RNA sequence: GUGGAAAGGCGGGCAGAGGCGGUUUGCGUAUUG
């Protein structure tokens, strides 16, 4: 239960920052780790309604990667500070749950400003939806 | 027996979603994070749109009911309404009962005349269409899918939103238990360009068949267009761009001789107002 | 069980060497359902239909061996006219149409008196080993009688084949191509 | 069975707030224009909840006139987990209890569910009123343009008793005086009973002028004041000729309680000849 | 001197019905530098 939330998180955090770039591995590794990402976010609450502004921000320019623009500067600006605004507006017991979710995406966003636009952000957006999907399967939404 | 062709009255215009418009279709197609009640959006642009089935169906279902009420006196105006009585076939499982709503789709009852000869005189199915075993009267109107106007394309380019997330809740009368939910609806005030083509097949009965289309539209402006609707989510309003006749001599030659009616700043009730003999007067010269 | 061999493997079986079949066949005989609709009541009338559907790179070819002044005078005009009206089938639905390019192609034949035929044989004397075939055509709306051609890959010895003109009640006589296309082969004992 | 249509009684007017209003900490606003607005569900789901509570006390007086009130005793299914039983609030939505009659012919006989609509398992009876959203009025559209603030803010505090620990927050309310424009269309389907539903809808409105509209309400966040403008009828013949053959009912200076009271039967007199 | 010729996979069908952003919490008290 929560004893799995203490061990598996501290097994995964040194593996998290050591692969800080979003183009780490396009093979079976980034999906195998992503289940373990939602495995220590399972024991926390992790409500999605505060993330709905961030995910729709990821949604509205996902079409704009697809022959809309070749610039994800204005979008990825808006994703960085609002995700800091997530603990920047919502604190409390949901803050200790949302600090551990902060430390995975913030190494990957700073790649995406200087990254390719057709590439390396799809490799982020596929890791985006791998965190959400299993989180519905372990019992959270 | 005897299907002819004389032209196509094309009704060009702009549907103005006065209240939040909601249609709704499938979600989660290779996609995880949504609001789980998305209005149908076409995949190439990712913008919402009003379909043709959602407009032809709601123009139909508001014109079964008008006929179902005045079924008694229109048997002289229109034959083959003497096969019918006001009511549903629901209490006894019959595909042809005495009542009006006769055809079972899956579990619901929708009026469709069973034959070509029966539907030729019926006011509903002569316009919107019909079906049967071996007889099969096909439609006359082509209601096409409506997309956003030249202006509202650019408000998606400039950065303005097009869908809003409204939170509604349910409440117990006793314990005040809040039961919330979210809806994706079109932002109120967006504007879609529709087009309704009327295939003129008989010059005997087009005046009493354009008037029926402007009766089903003039009810739709007082009713809602899809969605939750009874709680505000419809309220749609037709803004007519141009009526155009598109005659038979247009299609062979290519001359711009198509008869254009004047519908600049008129309501849908103002076309059917006394003046329908004056708006479509020059169509009588071509017959 | 196989029906076709590759250009590398067709040369080996002429000399009776061990060889290999192809793994995948290029075309796929698929059957598409079509419909027939009356003009007044839009009432359906289904009928099936089936045709050869080729892949993206693939296609069909055939061979020619003879004097080039007969080639460029006759065939190379005809294969540009037949690129715009099809080789049979419902060629008003764009079925038999193609585009043409010509090439040179080399098959080594061992010198012996037996020969496989690369076309329909229609022999004058009885062949050695033959896979039989019955087909008949349609010239200008007139049915042709079923004829006993031999399928491709049967073995004749010194047989030139023939063409049979047919009456069919047309203004001109109508010939049926059955001239053999001999390439040499080594036969076993029988 | 047998859905019909004679016309659509249109109830135009203007909702006035003599005291400041709240919906829901911002009041939700129209995105394309920026203005706050009173929704549809907060005005149809508020009248239903001030009419299912009113019907709950009176199940002896309406049962002689309405069938399918005998099928319920005045009560609640909140302690006892039963769907359709003697208690009057029967549907557990997810966790809330809302009175919905579970059939067509129960809702055809029900006084609530013939008007505010009713779901069901294979019955699904649909409503007879459609309540549209209320934006600002065209004279109050221009105070937004003139900078006269259509909204305001409000700082309360929450006093913990012992340490006198002040715990303030900032409510955001619509300013008192701002006036909207509502819309209720009654779909006249059965000529036998529409005298009821017009005197029965105004019943739910009249309790609302004594109660609150959205927000907290027990602290000042209500005070609807329905300023009616004109009933019209819109007959079936209105949608075929397009004339002005809609019978105007004069209520330019009359109240919700001033229509349901003496003065009713002379106003709706020409509609009764039109049935 | 073509296993050919002619042949619309389509006529009818509103993702619809029901649902309050909600309930409590007094811009205040405590003492001095
Ligand atoms: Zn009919
Ligand atoms: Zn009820």
């Amino acid at each position: 239960k929560g004893k799995q939330w203490e061990a598996i998180q501290p097994y995964f955090d040194n593996v998290v920052r050591e692969a800080k770039n979003f183009l780490e591995w396009s093979p079976n590794k980034r999906l195998a780790n992503a289940v373990t990402v939602a495995a220590y976010l399972t024991s926390q609450g992790l409500k999605t309604n505060q993330v709905r502004k961030i995910l729709d921000m990821a949604r509205t320019t996902e079409l704009k990667v697809k022959r809309g623009e070749g610039d994800i500067k204005d979008d990825l600006v808006k994703m960085r500070y609002l995700l800091a605004y997530t603990v920047g507006k919502a604190t409390g017991q949901s803050k200790y749950s949302l600090d551990a979710f902060h430390r995975i995406l913030d190494p990957m966003l700073e790649v995406l400003m200087g990254s390719p636009k057709k590439e390396n952000f799809e490799k982020f957006y596929d890791f985006l939806q791998a965190v959400v999907a299993y989180h519905k399967f372990f019992g959270g939404g | 027996m005897d299907r002819r062709f004389y032209g196509k009255i094309v009704i060009k215009g702009k549907i103005k979603a006065v209240t939040g418009l909601h249609i709704g279709s499938q979600r989660d197609i290779s996609e995880i994070g949504g609001i789980a009640n998305p209005v149908i959006k076409d995949p190439h642009t990712g913008l919402p749109y009003i379909p043709g089935s959602s407009l032809k169906g709601r123009l139909r279902s508001l014109f079964e009911i008008l006929v179902n009420s005045r079924l008694g006196e229109w048997r002289e105006k229109y034959p083959s309404l003497a096969n019918y009585s006001p009511g549903s076939c629901r209490p006894d499982n019959q595909e042809n009962c005495g009542k009006f709503f006769n055809r079972k789709i899956n579990r619901g009852w929708i009026h469709v005349c069973p034959d070509y000869e029966t539907a030729l005189a019926c006011p509903v199915c002569r316009l919107f269409g019909a079906s049967g075993k071996e007889s099969n009267f096909p439609s006359r109107i082509i209601v096409r899918d409506a997309f956003l106007t030249k202006e509202w394309e650019e408000k998606w380019r400039a950065g303005e939103a097009i869908t809003e997330a409204k939170i509604e809740v349910g409440i117990d009368r006793v314990t005040s238990q809040a039961n919330p939910r979210t809806n994706e609806r079109v932002v109120a005030g967006a504007e879609f360009e529709f087009e309704i083509i009327y295939n003129v097949e008989n010059t005997t009965h087009w005046r009493d068949d354009i008037k029926n289309l402007l009766t089903a539209m003039a009810l739709l402006e007082d009713s809602y267009l899809g969605g939750s609707g009874s709680r505000g989510y419809g309220k749609v309003k037709f803004i007519f761009d141009s009526f155009e006749f598109r005659p038979l001599d247009y299609y062979r030659t290519g001359k711009d001789e198509d008869i254009v009616s004047i519908d600049a700043r008129e309501k849908s009730v103002s076309d059917i107002l006394s003046g329908f003999d004056s708006l479509f007067s020059e169509v009588e010269g071509k017959l | 069980k196989a029906k076709y061999l590759d250009l590398k493997n067709f040369e080996l079986a002429l000399r009776l060497r061990p060889f290999t079949i192809p793994e995948e066949i290029p075309y796929a005989r698929v059957d598409v359902p079509r419909v027939v609709l009356d003009r007044v009541t839009q009432d359906s009338s289904i009928y099936f239909w089936e045709e050869i559907r080729f892949r993206e790179k693939s296609g069909v070819y055939f061979l020619y061996s003879g004097p080039r002044e007969v080639f460029d005078g006759y065939i190379a005009p005809a294969m540009r006219f037949l690129g715009d009206t099809g080789i049979g089938g419902k060629s008003t639905w764009g079925a038999g149409l193609f585009e043409v390019e010509f090439h040179e192609m080399k098959i080594d034949a061992p010198g012996s008196e037996y020969s496989v035929t690369l076309s329909n044989a229609l022999p004058t004397k009885t062949p050695v080993l033959w896979r039989l075939l019955r087909k008949g055509g349609w010239s200008f709306g007139r049915r042709k009688p079923r004829m006993t051609f031999i399928a491709e890959g049967s073995i004749v010895k010194n047989d030139p084949g023939g063409m049979e003109r047919l009456e069919l009640g047309l203004s001109h006589e109508v010939y049926v191509y059955g001239l053999t296309f001999p390439l040499g082969v080594e036969l076993p004992e029988g």
